[PDB]
C-alpha cells in the first residue's frame, strides 16, 4: 500500500513514459474480458453472409425453418438495427 | 549306499529329459510359425501388425463449400 503508493509516484516522476505504456497495455489486456458489447462484436461478426445460405430440402418435419424470408421463423437482426 | 545317498534312479533323468525335449521341439515350432506369419502379414498386411497410418476422415469437412462442386 504505502511502498506501493512510494513506488508509483517516484516511477510516475522521471520515468512518465513507462508507466503510461504499463497502464495502456495493462487496461488494454482487462478491460476486454468486462465489456458486455464484447458479445456483440461477436454476434455482428456472426451475422456478415459471406456466403450464399445454402437452402434445406424440406421432409416435413423443420417448422423452425423458413420457407420465404419474409417468415417470421428465423434469425431476426433488429438488434443490430437498434444498435 | 552311494546311490542310495547321493543319486536318484533312471526314471526321474529319462522323464524330465523328456519333458525338456518336448518344451524344446514347441519353441522350435512356435519360433518358425513366427517367422512365418511375420513374412505373410508384412506382404499383405491385412494383419495386426505392420499397420501403417493412413489420414483420418473424421478431419474431412462435410458441409456445403460455397459452390456447388466443391
Ligand atoms: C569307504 C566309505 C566312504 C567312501 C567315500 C565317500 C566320500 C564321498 C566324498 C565325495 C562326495 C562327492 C560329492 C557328493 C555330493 C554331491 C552333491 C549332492 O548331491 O550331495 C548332497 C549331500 O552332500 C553332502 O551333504 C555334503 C558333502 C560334503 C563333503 C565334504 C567332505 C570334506 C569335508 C572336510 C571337512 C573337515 C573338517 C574341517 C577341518 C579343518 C545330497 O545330494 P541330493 O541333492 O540329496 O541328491 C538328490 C538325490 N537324493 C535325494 C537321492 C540324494
Ligand atoms: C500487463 C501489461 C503489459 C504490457 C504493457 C507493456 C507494453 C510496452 C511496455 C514495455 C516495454 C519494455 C519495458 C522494459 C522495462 C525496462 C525499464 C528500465 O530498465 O528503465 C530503468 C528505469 O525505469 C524503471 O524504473 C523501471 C520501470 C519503472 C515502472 C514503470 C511503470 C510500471 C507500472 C506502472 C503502472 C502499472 C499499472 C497502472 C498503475 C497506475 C494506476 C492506474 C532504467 O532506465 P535507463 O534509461 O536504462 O537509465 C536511466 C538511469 N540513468
Amino acid at each position: 500500500a504505502g511502498r506501493i503508493a512510494s513506488f508509483l509516484k517516484n516511477a510516475w516522476a522521471k520515468e512518465p513514459v513507462l508507466v503510461a505504456s504499463f497502464a495502456i497495455g495493462g487496461l488494454a489486456i482487462i478491460l476486454p474480458s468486462l465489456s458486455p458489447y464484447t458479445n456483440y462484436a461477436i454476434r455482428i461478426n456472426r451475422a456478415t453472409p459471406y456466403n450464399y445460405p445454402v437452402p434445406l430440402r424440406d421432409d416435413g418435419n423443420m417448422p423452425d425453418v423458413p420457407s420465404h424470408p419474409q417468415d417470421p421463423q428465423g434469425p431476426s437482426l433488429e438488434w443490430l438495427k437498434n444498435l | 549306499w552311494i546311490a542310495r545317498t547321493f543319486y536318484d534312479g533312471p526314471e526321474k533323468n529319462y522323464e524330465k529329459t523328456m519333458a525338456i525335449l518336448q518344451i524344446e521341439a514347441e519353441k522350435a515350432e512356435l519360433r518358425l510359425k513366427e517367422l512365418e506369419v511375420r513374412r505373410l502379414m508384412r506382404a499383405r498386411g491385412d494383419g495386426p501388425w505392420y499397420q501403417y497410418p493412413t489420414i483420418d476422415k473424421a478431419l474431412i469437412d462435410h458441409s456445403p463449400k460455397t459452390t456447388p462442386d466443391n
